[PDB]
RNA sequence: UGCGAUAACGAACGAGACCUUAACCUACUAAAUAGGGUUGCUGGCACUUGCCGGUUGACUCUUCUUAGAGGGACUAUCGGUUUCAAGCCGAUGGAAGUUUGAGGCAAUAACAGGUCUGUGAUGCCCUUAGACGUUCUGGGCCGCACGCGCGCUACACUGACGGAGCCAGCGAGUACAACCUUGGCCGAGAGGUCUGGGUAAUCUUGUGAAACUCCGUCGUGCUGGGGAUAGAGCAUUGUAAUUAUUGCUCUUCAACGAGGAAUUCCUAGUAAGCGCAAGUCAUCAGCUUGCGUUGAUUACGUCCCUGCCCUUUGUACACACCGC
């Protein structure tokens, strides 16, 4: 009876790649089986976190560094479908690691 | 723009304000060459004159020179803002004023003066001769006035 | 200093006698051959390119190669 | 011949120098046969290039700097000393305004009168040093073509450079005339001069 | 200037208490088959040419 | 200094030893039965040994060793 | 509908992209035309692949090109190997291989790069010193 | 110490690693400080193999 | 055929649209002319003094057609460059903003620039008209 | 709550790191090894691997 | 590192492999948070059909974009050279042929190297309630006859100054705070203000960065090179700016015409130049980790020096030449 499409992003945040490039399959998978229409796996800049410092904790000896860094992976996956479908969606797929999580307002 | 035709020869060395003027050069160049008058203001001085910053002028009329000097004397009766100066905000509570000359010379001296009088930080730096501006004397300038 | 500044009627002739002659003009060239200094010489090339005489080569600042005509 | 109508104009001088001939920057870049066994081969006329710029991965292997053209080399010696580092343009620019010059001077071809120059500049022997105990003799030895074409290269820029110091005469005229020198043989220039030394010492040692 | 125009047949070792010297053996352009071994400085190949003022003189490794 | 390391020798001497035949001079098959044989993790790895197996054939194809 | 292609071209961080079409015979570059570029001494080396095919060639395609990254002398020199791939490209598509080949030669005849995209980026600025390899100034005094 | 650290390894080897390896650094008797390293099996120092195989 | 603004060579553009304004004599001038700097860095001011606005000013639109819709701290930004701020390295300061606030304000007056949404100023049609012509005139010069 | 994503993250990291830490300084009799973090709407899961599991 | 020769055989660690990144993909999977094509409306042109535009109006694409999955280089093919071995050298193709470039990790044994001023890491000693604990307040680390050490700025004409042209990549950036802050007006500036946009491929930001390129002004004079010390005012940060925090405005114009003995760094997108960038940060960049832009000269060798490594030698040394 309602049919009603707010139009509704789903964000995909995380570390781990390989973890994230699942959940995104399996949500693919999910709305195949619920057949929509969707944009597919949009796939980000990933935005790299560097924390440059030196070795020591003392600053005695040769200067010498340590570029630690971080990899931020964020993906988007658009659906032109209804609310119903998207809470669904939320209920089943839901991993360890990634960051799922909905926009919803278009 | 244009060769200097005609005999010339009008003057090398000018004296104006108790200076040296030097011949040929640049107007600007000159005032710089004053004891007190820098490039913009110089620059500045020119463009209200009404005379080419192209030519050498050392060949510069009297009346120009005269124009000039007003103007050095007056930063308040021609348009200059008067927060362009040498010499701004002094006395007790009055005007904005600037020499350019042996006058600007004078001036400062009298300033000197006055620091020394007062007694400042800076006062006592300048009466021991040594770094008022706080710059640091560990490593650098080992030789000094 | 070391002159060749001065500006003159004479001078003025000398330089004129003449555009013809001298494979490339440059201001470099001008000065010194001990003519009027830098600007004026730059200034004289100028006026030479005002009705013929010398034609030009380059035209950038300051590397200005001029050359006889014709 | 053929001036073809491409929507974008181009000018008709420089429709005119195009296709026909496989010219330099503006002339010809034919001819200049060195005649000189050894400085053949390493100063590189035989390829024809339309400007002193390329990308040129010429040190890489060893004798790859050879194959590069001379006018980049040229150049690329101006372009020399840390206030003037990098900065090829402008390198360009002062090699163009040597070759009109040049030109200009008793007609003739520029780079022809270029590659007399470098060929001048060569030092046929050079003095190394050896150990030997512990003093300093020096044995003189032979130069190797490319190195002595390098050398002659360097020698050019230099003087050059030294006219400009302190000077009226722009690094490209000084340069220019320096080549100028060279091509009548004068021993008035400064890698000349230098050659001409080099060459007295290897005398003094032989 | 009497200057003799001298071809590479065969580089013969790298010499000298440093680097940057070459032995070489020499035939030359005009008058073949009169082989030396020379010292040469710079950067060597089989086929380049020498220019050179002072020819029959054979040279040895350098101390 | 491209030596091809003792290990990759090793494993390019045992392959030729299973397998003279399906080895053919040429590289990108080689390279492709050596991947249908033998576990090699990386892929770089596996390029060298292919490549060092196709050296051995060459070598052969001029005599033994 | 109309015959085209886009072919990329690159030097450093410079990035070029020439669009080739069929019709009258544009080479444009950011709007303006292939005349101008403005480094001034390079005009000769953005042209230069063009004079080597000759002027015949562009009077049936049509290119224009939108230039980014780099610096100038780079953004040229990605603008060159665009237009040098660009015509290429288009002979491969609807013209005979022949022409396409004889191109390819003459590129290599007189390669400074073209076709070839320029292999080498920068390096890691690595710490203990200014640039890459070198590094700042030992003092044991 | 030394015993209680080959207990240890023991243990390990019979969990079943490929190697194993124990420091015990400081003062085992004496003021002067001294480092004692008990080990078995295999022990991969270098490379990405540590970070996937090692647990520090 | 098809005349552009972009066939021209841009500085001889400006020159030209420099020309035409002195020409018009009604571009209006902004009051500091000459007791003005242009840049925070620029230990001299404009060498040509007299006029030099103008010039600036035409840049200024040629900059506003080439782009979409552009403000004053941009602009600025484009202008100002290197201080020789003394003994210490070269930072970048953006230039003379009341000033080319003020060129923007004499463009608007004068019909050349155009008030656009989100943000900054795009072009009138008489500006572009002028524009198109000062284009051709280049064109007609060079032929 | 609604940060930059990274900087989330990373805040979340810290916590966890802290959560270790304590696990590490408390759960000392209780023989602790590892914490595993679930975060979930709604519930978070915090699971805990140690010898001693009773204990804890 | 291998090939070989061999009372040694087969092994492990270290190196390599590995990993990350830097390069190729008109071959896949993708996108109004990346870019284009047609077309709508629409601005200007020439005025024929054509040229540049502006609009998230439509429709469609994935080359560039990103970034997932894969391939791709293995010294490949050919030539010599080498006990016709390991390999090396040159041409060809190829995005790539320097271990493809750059790093990340990186053995055994150690050093009385540094750090108990990162540490609720800590032995012991000291101290231990007018503390050597804490905490306020004012200073000080910045003082100057003078040594050396990183550095910046210059000794100009390959420049300076004006205009004009005008192009990067790493990044970073706030809701309990006060972050980046476009766009509009005021101000010569600095900087003020109103307003936004951004928790961020969306907004700052195309960070239209510099060095560069073009036309003009000074022409080789301690000059307009050079910018120090100086005086004054205008700004900002903070509770507090004198012992100028920093910025800006005018003024002052010093030393220095490429630097002796010495000695550093460097082999390709490197060197050098040039700026940006975050780090620290209320405010301060001459510093630093990165980034890109411009982009060379000369080797592509050797043991002369320097260091280090081994081998054979000699040893009254073993806390080991600062030895005995
Ligand atoms: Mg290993
Ligand atoms: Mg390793
Ligand atoms: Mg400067
Ligand atoms: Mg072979
Ligand atoms: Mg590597
Ligand atoms: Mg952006
Ligand atoms: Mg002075
Ligand atoms: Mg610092």
């Amino acid at each position: 009876q309602e049919v009603v499409i707010h139009k509704i992003r789903i964000n995909l945040t995380s570390t781990k790649v390989k973890q994230l490039e699942n959940v995104s399959a399996n949500i693919i998978k999910n709305a195949e089986t619920f057949k929509l229409v969707k944009k597919g796996p949009v796939r980000l800049p990933t935005k790299v976190l560097k924390i440059s410092t030196r070795k020591t904790p003392n600053g005695e000896g040769s200067k010498t560094w340590d570029t630690y860094e971080m990899r931020i992976h964020k993906r988007y996956i658009d659906l032109e479908a209804p609310a119903h479908i998207v809470k669904r969606i939320t209920q089943i797929t839901i991993e360890p690691g990634v960051d799922v999580e909905v926009i919803i307002a278009a | 723009s244009l060769v200097v035709q005609e005999q010339g020869s009008f003057q090398h060395i000018l004296r104006l304000l108790n200076t040296n003027v030097d011949g040929n050069i640049n107007v600007v160049y000159a005032l710089t060459t004053i004891r007190g008058v820098g490039r913009r203001y110089a620059n500045l001085v020119c463009k209200k004159a009404d005379v080419d910053l192209h030519k050498r002028a050392g060949e510069l009329t009297q009346e120009e020179l005269e124009r000039i000097v007003q103007i050095m004397q007056n930063p308040t009766h021609y348009k200059i803002p008067a927060w362009f100066l040498n010499r701004q905000k002094d006395v007790n509570d009055g005007k904005d004023y600037h020499s350019l000359a042996n006058n600007l010379e004078s001036k400062l001296r009298d300033d000197l003066e006055r620091l020394k009088k007062i007694r400042s930080h800076r006062g006592i730096r300048h009466f021991w001769g040594l770094r008022v501006r706080g710059q640091h004397t560990k490593t650098t300038g080992r030789r000094r006035a | 200093a070391k002159h060749a500044v001065v500006l003159d009627q004479d001078k003025f002739d000398r330089i004129m006698k003449e555009a013809p002659t001298y494979r490339y003009v440059s201001v470099s060239v001008l000065v010194d051959r001990f003519k009027l200094g830098g600007s004026l010489a730059r200034v004289a090339l100028r006026h030479l390119e005002n009705e013929g005489i010398i034609k030009p080569v380059s035209k950038h600042s300051k590397q200005a190669i001029y050359t006889r005509a014709t | 011949f053929v001036p073809v109508e491409l929507a974008t104009t181009i000018p008709v001088e420089i429709q005119q120098a195009q296709q026909e001939i496989k010219l330099f920057n503006k002339w010809s870049f034919e001819d200049v046969e060195v005649k000189d066994a050894s400085l053949v081969d390493y100063i590189q006329i035989s390829k024809p290039i339309y400007v002193a710029h390329t990308a040129g991965r010429y040190a890489n292997k060893r004798f790859r700097k050879a194959q590069c053209p001379i006018v980049e080399r040229l150049t690329n010696s101006l372009m020399m000393n840390g206030r003037n580092n990098g900065k090829k343009l402008k390198a360009v620019r002062i090699v163009k305004h040597t070759l009109e010059i040049i030109n200009v001077l008793t007609d003739q071809n520029p780079l022809q009168v270029v590659v007399d120059a470098i060929i001048n500049s060569g030092p046929r022997e050079d003095t190394t040093r050896v150990g030997g105990g512990g003093a300093a003799r020096r044995q003189a030895v032979d130069v190797s073509p490319l190195r002595r074409v390098n050398q002659s290269i360097a020698l050019l820029t230099i003087g050059a450079r030294e006219a400009a110091f302190r000077n009226i005469k722009t690094i490209a005229e000084t340069l220019a005339e320096e080549l100028i020198n060279a091509a009548k043989g004068s021993s008035t220039s400064y890698a000349i001069k230098k050659k001409d030394e080099l060459e007295r010492v290897a005398k003094s040692n032989r | 200037t009497p200057v003799t125009l001298a071809k590479v047949i065969k580089v013969l070792g790298r010499t000298g208490s440093r680097g940057g010297v070459t032995q070489v053996r020499v035939e030359f352009l005009e008058d073949t088959t009169r082989t030396i071994v020379r010292n040469v400085k710079g950067p060597v190949r089989e086929g380049d040419i020498l220019v050179l003022m002072e020819s029959e003189r054979e040279a040895r490794r350098l101390r | 200094g491209r030596v091809r390391t003792k290990t990759v020798k090793r494993a390019s001497k045992a392959l030729i030893e299973k397998y003279y035949p399906k080895l053919t001079m040429d590289f990108q098959t080689n390279k492709r039965l050596c991947d249908e044989i033998a576990t090699i993790q990386s892929k770089r790895l596996r390029n060298k040994i292919a490549g060092y197996t196709t050296h051995l054939m060459k070598r052969i194809q001029k005599g033994p060793v | 509908t109309v015959p085209s292609v886009q072919t990329f071209g690159k030097k450093k961080s410079a990035t070029a992209v020439a669009h080739v079409k069929a019709g009258k015979g544009l080479i444009k570059v950011n709007g303006s035309p292939i005349t101008l570029v403005q480094p001034e001494i390079l005009r000769f080396k953005v042209y230069e692949p063009l004079l080597l095919v000759g002027l015949d060639k562009f009077a049936n395609i049509d290119i224009r090109v939108k230039v980014t990254g780099g610096g100038h002398v780079s953004q040229v020199y990605a603008i060159r190997q665009a237009i040098a791939k660009g015509l290429v490209a288009y002979h491969q598509k609807f013209v005979d291989e022949q022409s396409k080949n004889e191109l390819k030669k003459a590129f290599t005849s007189y390669d400074r790069t073209l076709l070839i995209a320029d292999s080498r980026r920068p390096e890691p600025k690595k710490f203990g010193g200014r640039g890459a390899r070198s590094r700042f100034q030992k003092s044991y005094r | 110490i030394r015993r209680a650290a080959y207990g240890v390894v023991r243990y390990v080897m019979e969990s079943g690693a490929k190697g194993c390896e124990v420091v015990i650094s400081g003062k085992l008797r004496a003021a002067r400080a001294k480092s004692m390293k008990f080990a078995d099996g295999f022990l991969i120092h270098s490379g990405q193999p540590v970070n996937d195989f090692i647990e520090t | 055929p098809g005349v552009s603004v972009r066939d021209v060579p841009a500085q001889d553009f400006i020159n030209n649209y420099a020309s035409f304004l002195q020409r018009q004599g009604k571009l209006e001038v902004p009051g500091y002319v000459d007791i003005v700097k242009t840049s925070a860095g620029n230990e001299l001011p404009p060498q040509d003094s007299e006029g030099w606005f103008y010039k600036r000013a035409a840049s200024v639109a040629r900059h506003i057609y080439l782009r979409k819709q552009v403000g004053v701290g941009k602009l600025n930004k484009l202008y100002g460059g290197a201080k020789n701020r003394g003994v210490r390295p070269h930072k970048h300061v953006d230039a003379s903003g009341s000033i080319n606030r003020k060129v923007l304000q004499s463009l608007e007056k004068l019909g050349v620039v155009e008030i656009s949404p989100k943000g900054g100023r795009r072009i009138s049609d008489n500006g572009l008209r002028d524009l198109d012509r000062i284009a051709a005139a280049t064109l007609e010069d060079e032929e | 709550a609604i940060i930059s994503k990274k900087r989330k993250l990373v805040a979340d990291g810290v916590f966890y790191a802290e959560l270790n830490e304590f696990f590490t300084r408390e759960l000392a009799e209780e023989g602790y090894s590892g914490v595993e973090v679930r975060v979930t709407p709604t519930k978070t899961e915090i699971i805990i691997r140690a010898t001693k599991v009773q204990d804890v």
